[PDB]
């Protein structure tokens, strides 16, 4: 038997289902999303680090003209200094007090720390979905893993789920994501070879190994002060450590719809948008047939209290009268009235107590208990604590449903408005025809 | 200010609390007509009043 179903995308609700194979008793499943996963696929364009400054001691030769020669490291200077007359601790740093010159250089690179503190910018595309689904089967609940591009089916107890694809595609992720240590950031990366200096990318790598670095860092060398040998710079700050200490907040604190972000793998958790539709295959020969099955004659309802909270709020009782003793199936007729007990047992002649929640101010339901169907009526009352901790579990309402002694104040006022309408037109009607048979 | 779809708080390093809404009022519903339009006024602050 092939039978299709669809369940919202909220996480901790379950949600109910009828598989209705005539001739058969009709069978309840009961199924509840306990995670849903969207994993992204992530393509690194390069890694942002911190760079450390090299100065290697400066070269001093008095009585003479030093000279340097351009280099190839990702950012580097050097510059001769003239009029140099350095001191060491014992005194003059050489016989010569003229025609004496100074060479000093430095070059950016990246820090050993690049190997555990650094920064991942990403291009992202599309995404993966999965989910952990719980559901009743007859009475046991088995846990299953799928995923729900629509490829995976499960097998639980020789019945197959075959859940997905998912309705829409909304992923808090952006196009372009920055990863740090523990967190997603949406952030517009800087393209590689662009970074302008003490930003995010001052200094960017290809690979956690290349060795390509594109440094941006404006390293200008300074004079040497008369009367010491410090090769003075001036450089920008680097460009992570600030963003460090401004970063903002995450994705997971700032998502919207709900979301949790996690990562390695980056991935996102819980995501309310949308449907999900789940397909189920159940074997032949699960199904019970009517005449083995209990059957259920003589119902009525009569509904103790009601109050429409988003807990289960009311109790109904029904009367049944029953052939045998045997397990038996309740499911809601009525999409507004959810009832939370799957299969009630029933013998003799007695009462049955089934859990509602309902949203509807009057409550018109249609409980179906194995095959016969019983009508409950009743009138709710309002809630009193103002705000709960836990996601509603009634379904929502629209404006089709209003009170019962709504509807008839409604009818009556809009009936005597017509009425007088309806006089005022027949009076029309009659003046107007009467005038063109007089002559 | 609590949003109809729920509100998600954090406090300091610990778990986030979640809150979500009921349908409470002070008016009364299967009642007088002054005392509905409130039920239904104060549930839905914008419908009740522009099909009203
Ligand atoms: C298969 O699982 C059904 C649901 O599965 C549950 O969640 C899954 C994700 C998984 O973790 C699974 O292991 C869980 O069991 C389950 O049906 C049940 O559904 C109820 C939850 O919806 C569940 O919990 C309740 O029962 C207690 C009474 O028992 C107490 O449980 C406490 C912990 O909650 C213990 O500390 C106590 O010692 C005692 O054992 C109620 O009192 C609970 O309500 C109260 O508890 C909450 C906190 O949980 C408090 O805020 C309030 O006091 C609140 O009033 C809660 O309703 C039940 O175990 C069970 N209910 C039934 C039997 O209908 C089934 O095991 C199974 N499927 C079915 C339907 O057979
Ligand atoms: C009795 C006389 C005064 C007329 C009363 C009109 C009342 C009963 C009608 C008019 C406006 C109607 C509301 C208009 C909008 C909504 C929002 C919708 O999401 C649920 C239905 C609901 C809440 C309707 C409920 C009933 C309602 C309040």
């Amino acid at each position: 038997y092939e039978h299709v179903t669809v369940i919202p995308n909220t996480v901790g609700v379950p949600y109910k289902t009828l598989v209705n194979r005539p001739g058969y008793s009709p069978m309840v499943l009961e199924m509840e999303l306990l995670s849903v996963t969207l994993e992204p696929t992530l393509s690194l364009d390069y890694i942002t680090c911190e760079y450390k400054t090299v100065i290697p001691s400066p070269y001093v030769k008095c009585c003479g003209t030093a000279e340097c020669k351009d280099k190839n490291l990702p950012d580097y200077s050097c510059k001769v200094f003239t009029g140099v007359y350095p001191f060491m601790w014992g005194g003059a740093y050489c016989f010569c007090d003229a025609e004496n010159t100074q060479l000093s250089e430095a070059h950016v690179e990246k820090s050993e720390s690049c190997k555990t503190e650094f920064a991942s910018a990403y291009r992202a595309h599309t995404a993966s979905a999965s989910a952990k689904l719980r559901v009743l089967y007859q009475g046991n609940n088995i846990t299953v893993t799928a995923y729900a591009n629509g490829d995976h089916a499960v097998t639980v107890k020789d019945a197959k789920f075959i859940v997905g694809p998912m309705s829409s595609a909304w992923t808090p992720f952006d196009n372009k994501i920055v990863v740090y240590k523990g967190d997603v950031y949406n952030m517009d990366y800087p393209p590689f070879g662009a970074g302008r200096p003490g930003q995010f990318g001052d200094i960017q790598s290809r690979t956690p190994e290349s060795k390509d670095v594109y440094a941006n860092t404006q390293l200008v060398l300074q004079r040497p002060a008369a009367g010491t040998v410090h090769v003075p710079y001036s450089q920008a700050p680097s460009g992570f450590k600030y963003w460090l200490k401004e970063r903002g907040a995450s994705l997971q604190h700032t998502a919207p719809f709900g979301c949790q972000i996690a990562t390695n793998p980056v991935r996102a958790v819980n995501c309310a948008v949308g449907n999900m539709p789940i397909s189920i295959d159940i074997p032949e020969a699960a199904f019970t047939r009517v005449v083995d099955a209990p059957s259920l004659t003589d119902m009525s309802c009569e509904v103790p209290a009601c109050t429409h909270s988003s807990d289960f709020g009311g109790v109904a009782v029904i009367k049944y009268a029953a052939s045998k003793k045997g397990k038996c199936a309740v499911h809601s007729m009525t999409n507004a009235v959810t009832i939370r007990e799957a299969e009630i047992e029933v013998e003799g002649n007695s009462q049955l107590q089934i859990s509602f929640s309902t949203a509807l101010a009057s409550a018109e339901f249609r409980v179906q208990v194995c095959s016969t169907q019983v009508h409950c009526a009743a009138e709710c009352h309002p809630p009193k604590d103002h705000i709960v901790n836990y996601p509603a579990s009634h379904t929502t309402l629209g404006v089709q449903d209003i009170s019962a002694t709504a509807m008839s104040w409604v009818q009556k006022i809009t009936g005597g408005v017509g009425l007088v309408v309806a006089v005022a037109a027949l009076i029309l009607i009659v003046v107007l025809c009467v005038s063109f048979s007089r002559h | 200010t609590v949003p109809t779809e729920g509100l998600e708080v954090t406090w300091g390093n610990n778990e986030p609390y979640k809150y979500w809404p009921q349908l409470s009022t002070n008016g009364t519903a299967h009642g007088h007509p002054h005392e509905i339009i409130l039920y239904y006024y104060e549930l839905y602050p914008t419908m009740t009043v522009v099909v009203v």
